[PDB]
């Protein structure tokens, strides 16, 4: 019964820190990333009050998404006595809200991020998750907040973006194809030396070390899983380790199988733990109850994990990853919300032999400090 | 006119049966001679009321609201008649002490547990099995208050009344003493004249056998209240008799949103039955004494303890001069001579050590087998705790504590902490323990005896080196122990056989009661082969080669 | 042995179904077998089989009424008793008296199914009524039998007036309940 | 009868005995071969041996102690709720051997109330037997009640669901 | 007026409908009266046949029409019982295209909707009401509300002066119905990638409570409605029918199973079809996943009879792989790491409920894994408290933790799968005394098995007799089930006299190995080790449902159990390790103190003692406090004589 009319391409597009009160109560397009969620609820399109004096019922209203309906007088008894929400017969809306920050490297040097609460209706929930970078079109709105006038001591009003249009940030996405496009890679693959050609074409910046480039783009292809009438399952992710002398062009393939996998996480040893490998616990500001964040291992699911500076994570954080090397799944137990989650993923890790060179005499179990176990997955 | 009848009716009965009235009559001369108390209660059997009327046994378990009240006025009524105190006091004039009732016998499908209890029970009389776990503390509730009007000289009082002390419903009384009287004259509270009964809330949790596979205890609370307020602990098992009632509005006022949760359900408690010493009498003492007159008794009594244990004697010799312990002298300067045996064991493995720490431990009088290895619940030695948030400090008692004037059974004593260790070393050396910790400074005697064992460190003993070296404790730890005693494992045939018949001989015993071999599943409260024991081949088996003196072919019956 | 074991002292519905059939019933014969071969049954009356004329009403057994109308060759007279004028009478004499039972023929059941299977097309009224007629009479009478239940006793026991099918459900559990408080009872003495 | 598996077995359950004799070569009856038997002794003994030296003696050889399964508390436990005790843990002949009883002392106060929970179970039991199913498409107080039946009234129940079955399979056969 | 109508509608709906020749839902409802059990199970597809207009008021406003039906049902039963009882509760089933858990949004409120998931946590049963009697504080009136618990009721704010609020609730003259709450999560195969699992609370009322445990595929017929905690609401689900994916014929098929003259051959080949040789650790599991019976005393000493096995082998050798076999086969069964959990996930952990603010227990992977078979993964990673932890559950199967406020303990009944890491102590032999069988996974370098093993996998990757040779998983889990719950055999006299002599040749057997005459040989067996012996058997005899065990099970368990510890225990010394005590003493003054890897190169690269004896006398040293480890152990340091 409704279609509702989006907006997509606004000349103006503003930043979190640049918004003032002269754009309030009006469209404005804003750049930011993703780092909050609340779940989906329905929420009342169109109220119908009644009175407690009298018992009268007031006719249909319009709820604003920001502010709550307020009647302070009746029109059939006319009075000022209490109120109550009655009238079964109702129709709803989808509502979510998510918490919009501004991208690390916008913000000028060494600058404290600028966030806003962004409420999505219906048709718009669930377009967007955490760790998304996302642009937004909306009506920027404000309304009086009794807590913010308590806190702050000076009359300041709660400000939120009422979304009309979210899209993810050439075009729309580089790993999208067309049926064209798909002709062209048939005709590609014909040729006789695709394979010596893809191994070529990757890192072609680094002049040597081929056996990287064969294994990583390997790596970066993956296999295919298989199962057996669900007894025995294998898996179609490739793990390969990089290891050799301190200058030798690793650290700088992972950053460009970055870029060129579908989903990766970029992470290091020395930067790097547990809690954020498998998950974190938030709590909703909607319904109060424990929710769980995604780790770095499930952001990066049917894709890559890349690990640099690997030798130089901790006992436990490298305990952490055993699990999704083989297991393929990662199991957590906080705050009573004990469940399994998936991790199918490929994990590419570079680092250099214990003591700073690789002795080639000597054989690869004393070089890293590597235990037997992960060295053989 | 229904309450007239059914009083009528449980005065007939108690007419009728002349027990309870000659328990009343019994109760109230004590208390009257005595003038350690006993309280006004009396306990009638299900069966004889079932017998006598059923239509009261079927209105009593079935609608306890409507048909208890009636009994306990004329049991009141009746004790009140049967009374015959010349001058009453103050204190007994005003004070409201009516007579209650409990309930014994057999009950049909009201027998249940803390699981089985669902809302189809409600208002009925029923019968709670299970575990203590929680039990509040006491405190008074008020239900009458006296007070004195100086300018008209005359005594008022007033009735309270409160959802958990009542069977049937009333309007709630708030708790807000009358301050004027009627006429005007202000009032004085007489707070000696009043009437305050006690109050405790315990969780009864169901036993955990019972527990269906893959599921959680369930629990239910009691409410206790007068005589019935300290008599149970924590950890002991119960059968609370008690009507099943809901309390509270349970959300169903507009004040509430939840509109789901259900009402709050407790049992008001009826009666609880309960699932160290023996009092020697006059013949016990002669037959000590003729036991003792026997100039062998010392290998008797050494032997009787642990009798299915082969070989290792002397270890029972001495485990039995621990028990009976010695002489403590404290001299005149303060001095504190030590005189508690204490014995530490150390052996191979499958020696019978965790065997014979267990007689030790159904034979003493006390006994704590606080193992050594992380002993989690109760710790070895005291050490105060906290709470994570309100930071409630409190001294908690640990094992050594916990035994005074009594014996200690610590297990796998080689596998201490240096903490462990180093409190151990201080709670023997002094026999005392003095904390002086988080502001809290105080000394609690430790007076016992410790018996433990400890296995070598490389796993086997080894005679070439010192006990102290198969034993990797320091001098200081060890010492303490007076007596030590290295056991090793030795293999002969012959008692190979009898260890291995003797062990295999359990698992053909069998649970006698269903087809043999097959998926395996207190009456009252208040409550010469007597002094010997008939041989038993099964049990006692070694005990016949003791007296033989390591000759098996010996047939001396011990 | 040279018996089963759930026919020993008692019956099975087949032969209850054996002996309901060895009763007479009218009906519309549709061939002349009056003269102007020949049956000659020995367990059964052969001359009013011998002595029939077209849409002329006469009277042969049941088993021998299905007989014919398996080919067509006859139409059954559906007893009064089935009628619904007749069942609703019943059904009301039932509910007046919460004691007693009514008086339906004793193979009231098996000719009610045996009619409604073999012959759906010969009443003269619905076949949904009279189904659930006979419902909700079945249904009085198994009320009416689980409280009659009750007074089992040593001595003797009294149920006028009921279908032989019921007698045969109950025959096992009122008879082994009485035996055994009849054996209880002779120890006693 | 002579040939019956459950009259066989009810017999072979044992009851207690006093012994107020002197007999020796009995050992073997109490636990152990060749040991005379002393007298006011009391043992396990079979019934089909009890009854017999009961009986057989001006002096029995034997005299039965009250059973276990005859104790007050059983008898109030069947007379305060007939439905829900469990017989089948007391006893799994309990009958039989209550019949047995009562022939041997010819106790007419044990008869009343075996007649009594007799009648009431059966209540209960054709309550349960005459509850079939329905494949509509196309139990557990049954459960839970079925456990607790003595061998007679499981015999009882298994020929009264047969019986029911039988009339319902044919009364609604296509 | 109109709900008189569909009241009538109902009732001629419940006693006109009929197939063929039956009254289904008559029938159904006398059946169900007679037994006590107050409900009706309707399916939707006949309430369409018999008349589309009731289904379509049904589906329109449920919440207003079901009561109705209630109320039907109840007069018919009334009417069908009762010769001129509590409102009956309505089941429904239905065939509807099922909605994901995840799509369900506003457009479905107020509907009924059929779905699937997961149950992941039940509550405990509450006490809702259905008939309250109040009475008004000030002019006592007494009256009486009737509740249902459906909702498109309160207390009267107005009495019937009394203020606001006059009227206070009779609780011993009102009526309560059992409630319970569940919680739903989505399939895991639904759950679209880089997303998390979405919950959904559930009620349900009267019969259909205790009807299903965590863990459980169920599906649900319900409403989907809304309940008030901007202007937002909370979605929930109110149960109407529950279909869970969990006679005698099954028994036919398993006694003919049973009869089979090679049923424990066919079940060790079930066991990990896909992983080749290892026999014998198959054999054992198969044993594990029966078990052994349960044995109790009067006296109180009652043994054990689970049994618990022991895999430590080098890398790559299917021990994860036949963990998991064995948690995915047997009916009740937990996969956990043991260094992925803690002491919290094993055993039980004490805890405090945070809504209530009470400590309470909470159990671990053994409580929940009580009645079933817990297979532990890499034993070596676990801490060594959590290996003591489960020392002490595996020693009497009941985790005690009752302290610290409460004083609560749980059964934890279990048999326990551990796969470990090559040694290459820690790994005392202490604890693998505890375990009833050691495995020592050793393949040979044989180029037949080589090529075999090769050809065994290329078939895995490029790929079923089912025929008189294997299982499939749901046959075994229903046969464990009913072996399980149904037999629990007794060895018998000959096969007791047989063992113990057989035990009797053990020693004798050691008595033969020890030629030396001042060497000690470490153990011929153990006490403990000869009840492990023992509860095999029984697991084999019940494998076959045979009563007694005869004596071909107990060769066979004696086979096993040699081919397994006697062999890995044996897979001088201490002399040895006296002179490497005796020169490090020497060798160190008091107070000085030197690297430990010095003092490795000093004797273990010098090659005069073994590395086995370095640890082993540093341990023995140190728990004497004659020595200290210091920088992880890289330092020594003297601490006195
Ligand atoms: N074969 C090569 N061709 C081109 N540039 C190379 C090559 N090998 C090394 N380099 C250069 O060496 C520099 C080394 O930095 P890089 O980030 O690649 O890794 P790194 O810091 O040496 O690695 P590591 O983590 O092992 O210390 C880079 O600038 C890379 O361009
Ligand atoms: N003298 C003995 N007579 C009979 N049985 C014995 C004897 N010595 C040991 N045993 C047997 O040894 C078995 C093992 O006993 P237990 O487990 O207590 O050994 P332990 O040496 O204390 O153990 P641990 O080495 O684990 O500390 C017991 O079942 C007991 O039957
Ligand atoms: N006989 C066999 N058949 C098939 N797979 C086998 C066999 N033996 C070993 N495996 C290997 O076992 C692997 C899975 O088990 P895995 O090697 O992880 O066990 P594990 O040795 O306990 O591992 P880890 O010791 O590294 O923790 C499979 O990838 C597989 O091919
Ligand atoms: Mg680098
Ligand atoms: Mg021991
Ligand atoms: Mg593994
Ligand atoms: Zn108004
Ligand atoms: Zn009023």
């Amino acid at each position: 019964s409704e279609i509702h009319v989006r907006i997509s391409d606004f000349p103006t597009i503003y930043s979190l820190r640049e918004l003032r009160e002269s754009n309030l109560s009006s469209l404005v397009r804003v750049t930011g990333v993703v780092t909050r969620r609340t779940g989906v609820f329905p929420q009342l399109k169109y109220v119908k009050f009644n009175c407690l004096k009298c018992g009268s019922i007031l006719g249909p209203f319009f709820q604003d998404s920001n502010e709550e309906i307020r009647i302070s007088f009746c029109t059939n008894c006319k009075s000022k006595g209490p109120f109550r929400v009655n009238g079964e017969k109702t129709v709803y809306r989808n509502y979510q809200r998510v918490t919009l920050q501004e991208a690390p490297g916008t913000v000028p040097p060494g600058r404290l991020p600028r966030h806003r609460e962004v409420i999505l209706l219906a048709d718009l929930v669930d377009v967007s998750k955490p760790g998304e970078e996302v642009e937004v079109t909306g009506i920027y709105k404000n309304n009086y907040d009794g807590n913010l006038n308590a806190k702050n001591g000076f009359p300041v009003f709660a400000t939120i973006i009422e979304a009309n249009s979210i899209k993810r940030r050439e075009g729309l996405d580089v790993f999208s194809w067309t049926e064209e496009e798909e002709r062209e890679f048939r005709k590609i693959s014909r040729d006789r030396g695709i394979i010596d050609k893809i191994i070529s074409s990757m890192a072609p910046s680094i002049y040597g070390h081929r056996d990287i480039k064969t294994a990583v783009a390997c790596s970066l292809f993956g296999g295919v899983p298989k199962n057996v009438n669900g007894k025995h399952s294998i898996r179609g992710d490739i793990n390969v380790l990089l290891l050799g002398d301190p200058g030798t062009a690793k650290s700088q393939i992972l950053k460009y199988v970055e870029k060129t996998a579908h989903r990766a996480v970029f992470a290091t040893g020395q930067g790097a733990s547990a809690v954020g490998l498998t998950a974190s616990v938030r709590k909703d500001p909607i319904t109060k109850e424990w929710t769980l964040e995604g780790g770095a291992l499930v952001l990066a699911d049917k894709g890559v994990c890349l690990i640099d500076e690997f030798d130089k994570m901790n006992d436990q954080d490298r305990t952490s990853i055993h699990e999704a090397m083989e297991q393929q799944s990662i199991s957590i137990s906080k705050a009573g919300i004990v469940t399994t989650l998936q991790a199918r993923c490929s994990i590419i890790a570079a680092a250099n032999p214990n003591g700073g060179r690789y002795n080639s005499t000597l054989p690869l179990a004393q070089n890293v400090s590597l235990t037997e176990p992960i060295l053989s997955r | 006119a229904v309450f007239g009848d059914r009083v009528r009716r449980f005065q007939e009965f108690l007419d009728t049966f002349t027990s309870y009235r000659d328990s009343v009559r019994s109760i109230q001369v004590y208390n009257s001679n005595n003038a350690n108390i006993l309280p006004h209660r009396i306990i009638i059997s299900l069966d004889d009321l079932r017998e006598f009327d059923r239509s009261f046994w079927s209105g009593i378990l079935v609608e306890p609201a409507y048909f208890i009240p009636p009994a306990e006025k004329a049991l009141t009524d009746l004790a009140d008649s049967m009374d015959d105190v010349p001058h009453p006091n103050a204190s007994a004039v005003s004070s409201r002490h009516p007579w209650k009732l409990s309930f014994k016998g057999s009950f049909g499908a009201h027998a249940l547990s803390p699981r089985t209890l669902t809302a189809q029970h409600l208002n009925k009389l029923v019968s709670v099995e299970g575990i203590v776990t929680k039990t509040s503390l006491v405190r008074p509730k008020l239900i009458r208050s006296v007070h004195y009007a100086a300018k008209t000289g005359r005594f008022h009082y007033r009735d309270y009344t409160d959802a958990t002390t009542t069977l049937t419903t009333r309007i709630p009384t708030p708790a807000i003493y009358p301050t004027e009287d009627t006429e005007g004259n202000k009032l004085t509270t007489e707070y000696g004249y009043s009437t305050f009964i006690d109050h405790q809330r315990i969780t009864v949790q169901e036993m955990p056998e019972m527990a269906p596979a893959g599921q959680l205890p369930r629990s239910i609370d009691v409410i206790l209240d007068d005589d019935l307020v300290d008599k149970t602990k924590p950890g002991d098992r119960v059968n609370v008799v008690g009507v099943f009632k809901s309390l509270g509005a349970g959300g169903m006022n507009q004040s509430n949103s939840n509109t789901l949760i259900g009402f709050k359900t407790l049992i008001l408690g009826n009666t609880v039955y309960p699932l160290a010493r023996q009092m020697l009498t006059d013949f016990d003492i002669r037959n000590i004494n003729k036991l003792s007159k026997k100039k062998d008794i010392f290998d008797i009594l050494s032997q009787s303890l642990a009798p299915s244990i082969y070989g290792h004697d002397h270890i029972k010799k001495a485990i039995l001069l621990m028990l009976m312990g010695g002489v403590e002298k404290n001299l005149e300067n303060g001095s504190h001579l030590r005189g508690d045996i204490n014995i530490l064991m150390v052996g191979d493995p499958s020696t019978a050590k965790s065997q014979l720490l267990r007689f030790v431990l159904n034979t003493a009088s006390l006994a704590i087998a606080t193992t050594g290895r992380g002993s989690s619940g109760v710790g070895l030695t005291a050490a105060v705790t906290t709470d994570r948030e309100t930071g409630e400090r409190r001294l908690e008692a640990g094992a050594m504590v916990l035994a005074d004037r009594g014996v200690v059974c610590i297990d796998e004593f080689d596998k201490m902490t240096d903490v462990d260790r180093v409190a151990i070393h201080e709670v023997m050396e002094q026999q005392t323990v003095t904390i002086a910790k988080a502001g809290i400074h105080t000394t609690l005697n430790a007076r016992c005896s410790v018996i433990a064992a400890a296995n070598p460190v490389f796993g086997q003993y080894d005679v070439n080196r010192d006990p102290h070296q198969n034993i990797a404790l320091p001098d200081s730890l060890l010492s303490r122990f007076d007596l030590l005693f290295v056991v090793t494992d030795d293999i002969n045939e012959i008692r190979d056989r009898s260890i291995s018949e003797h062990v295999l001989r359990t698992h053909r015993y069998l649970p006698p009661g269903y087809l043999e071999g097959e998926p395996v599943r207190s009456l009252a409260v208040g409550e010469e082969d007597h002094v010997f024991e008939k041989f038993n081949p099964l049990l006692q088996a070694g005990a016949k080669l003791a007296k033989n003196k390591g000759n098996y072919n010996g047939t001396e019956i011990p | 042995m040279s018996l089963p074991a759930h026919l020993q002292q008692t019956f099975s519905p087949e032969e209850i179904q054996f002996i309901v059939e060895n009763e007479p019933i009218k009906i519309f014969p549709r061939i002349t077998t009056r003269q102007k071969t020949r049956w000659q049954l020995i367990t059964t009356d052969d001359k009013a089989l011998n002595n029939m004329v077209a849409m002329r009403s006469t009277e042969v057994v049941l088993w021998i009424a299905l007989l014919l109308k398996q080919q067509s060759k006859c139409s059954i007279v559906a007893p009064q008793w089935l009628t619904t004028k007749e069942l609703d009478r019943k059904i009301q004499y039932e509910k007046t008296h919460p004691d007693r039972f009514s008086e339906l023929p004793w193979n009231w059941l098996v000719l009610a199914r045996i009619l409604f299977n073999k012959a759906k097309d010969d009443f003269h009224d619905p076949i949904h009524e009279l189904r659930g007629k006979i419902q909700d009479l079945r249904e009085i009478r198994q009320i009416k039998v689980l409280k009659g239940l009750k007074y089992l006793n040593e001595s003797h026991l009294q149920l006028d007036n009921l279908s032989l099918l019921e007698i045969n459900e109950l025959r096992p559990f009122i008879t082994e309940i009485m035996d055994k408080l009849r054996e209880i009872h002779t120890a006693s003495l | 009868g002579y040939y019956d598996i459950d009259d066989v077995l009810a017999d072979g359950t044992e009851f207690p005995c006093k012994f107020q004799y002197d007999i020796p070569g009995l050992g073997y009856l109490e636990n152990n071969p060749g040991r005379p038997i002393t007298k006011n002794t009391k043992l396990s003994l079979p019934l089909w041996l009890a009854r017999i030296l009961a009986i057989v003696g001006p002096v029995p050889f034997v005299e039965l102690l009250p059973p276990d399964m005859f104790s007050t508390k059983v008898m109030n436990a069947i007379k305060t709720d007939p439905v829900a005790l469990d017989l089948h843990s007391i006893n799994s002949h309990f009958f039989s051997l209550a019949i047995k009883w009562i022939m041997l002392f010819s106790e007419k106060e044990l008869a009343n109330v075996v007649s009594e929970l007799l009648l009431q179970r059966a209540q209960e039991l054709n309550h349960h037997a005459s509850s079939l199913s329905i494949d509509l498409n196309a139990n557990i107080a049954t459960s839970t009640f079925l456990l607790k039946l003595e061998e007679m009234e499981k015999e009882i129940y298994k020929k009264s669901h047969e019986s029911y079955k039988d009339t319902k399979r044919w009364m609604f056969k296509k | 007026d109109d709900n008189t109508e569909i009241i009538k509608s109902f009732k001629n709906f419940i006693l006109e409908f009929r197939l063929d020749s039956q009254f289904i839902y008559r029938d159904q409802l006398r059946n169900n009266i007679l037994v006590k059990n107050y409900s009706l199970t309707v399916n939707m597809e006949h309430l369409i046949g018999y008349n589309e207009d009731i289904y379509k008021k049904l589906s329109d406003e449920p919440s207003d029409i079901i009561p109705l039906f209630e109320t039907a049902i109840t007069q018919v039963a009334k009417r069908i019982s009762i010769l001129s009882l509590p409102t009956f509760q309505l089941i429904l089933n239905s065939n509807a295209n099922q909605i994901p858990l995840r799509d369900l949004d506003s457009e479905h409120v107020s509907k009924i909707v059929r779905l699937s998931g997961i149950i992941i946590s039940t509550s405990v049963l509450s006490s809702r009401a259905t008939y309250l009697s109040i009475m008004c504080r000030n002019c006592r009136h007494t009256t009486s509300i009737t509740i249902n618990n459906f909702n498109s009721v309160s207390l009267p704010r107005s009495c019937l002066n009394c203020g606001p609020d006059p009227y206070i609730i009779i609780h011993e003259s009102s009526k309560f119905i059992d409630q319970q709450f569940l919680k739903l999560q989505e399939i895991p195969e639904l759950v679209p990638v880089g997303e998390m699992p979405r919950n959904l609370t559930m009620t349900c009322d009267r019969y259909l409570t205790n009807k299903v445990i965590p863990g459980t595929r169920v599906t649900i017929v319900g409403i989907y409605s809304i309940y008030n905690s901007v202007a937002i609401r909370t979605p929930y689900i109110k149960i109407l029918g529950i279909q869970s994916d969990v006679t005698e014929e099954e028994e036919e098929e398993f006694l003919q199973l049973s009869r089979n003259p090679k049923l424990y051959e066919i079940l060790t080949n079930s066991i990990a079809p896909s992983i080749f040789g290892n026999e014998d650790i198959k054999k054992a599991i198969v044993c594990l996943l029966m078990g052994g019976s349960k044995k109790i005393l009067p006296d109180g000493m009652r043994l054990r009879g689970d049994i618990n096995v022991l895999l430590l082998g080098d890398p790559g050798t299917a021990k994860s792989q036949l963990l998991k076999f064995v948690e995915k086969v047997s009916p009740i069964a937990v996969y956990t790491s043991g260094k992925g959990s803690s002491a919290a996930g094993l055993t039980a952990s004490v805890q405090r409920d945070p809504m209530t603010r009470e400590f309470y227990l909470e159990g671990g992977a053994m409580v929940l894994a009580d009645g079933g078979v817990v297979c532990i993964d890499e034993f070596d990673k676990m801490r060594d408290e959590d290996r003591v932890a489960i020392h002490e559950a595996m020693e009497q199967q009941t985790i005690s933790i009752a302290k610290a406020g409460i004083t609560t303990v749980l059964n934890s009944r279990t048999s326990v799968l551990a796969a470990a890491n090559p040694i290459y102590i820690d790994f005392q032999t202490t604890i693998l005394s505890r375990f009833d069988m050691i495995f020592i996974v050793k393949d040979d370098h044989n180029e037949e098995r080589d090529i075999s093993i090769a050809n065994h996998v290329i078939n895995i990757h490029t790929g079923q007799e089912e025929n008189g040779s294997e299982i499939s998983i749901e046959k075994m889990k229903r046969y464990i089930t009913y072996c399980r719950l149904k037999c629990a055999p007794r060895l018998s006299p000959q096969a007791a006299e047989k063992l113990s002599s057989n035990f009797v040749t053990i020693r004798k057997q050691l008595l033969i190995n020890e030629l030396e005459s001042t060497e000690r040989s470490s153990i011929p067996i153990t006490i403990r080790q000869l009840e492990a012996i023992i509860r095999i058997t029984e697991s084999l005899a019940k494998l076959e449902l045979s009563p007694i065990a005869q004596e071909r099970h107990v060769d066979e368990a004696i086979r096993l159990f040699q081919a397994s510890t006697m062999d890995a225990a044996s897979q001088t010394s201490l002399s040895e390790i006296r002179r490497f005590e005796q020169e490090l003493k020497r060798r160190l003054p008091i107070g000085w103190s030197t690297s430990y890897q010095t003092l490795r190169r000093e004797f273990v690269d010098t090659h005069r003692f073994s590395q086995l004896a370095l640890d082993k006398a540093l341990y023995a040293l140190e728990k004497h406090e004659t020595i200290q480890l210091r920088h992880q152990g890289q330092n020594i340091y003297r601490s006195g004589v």
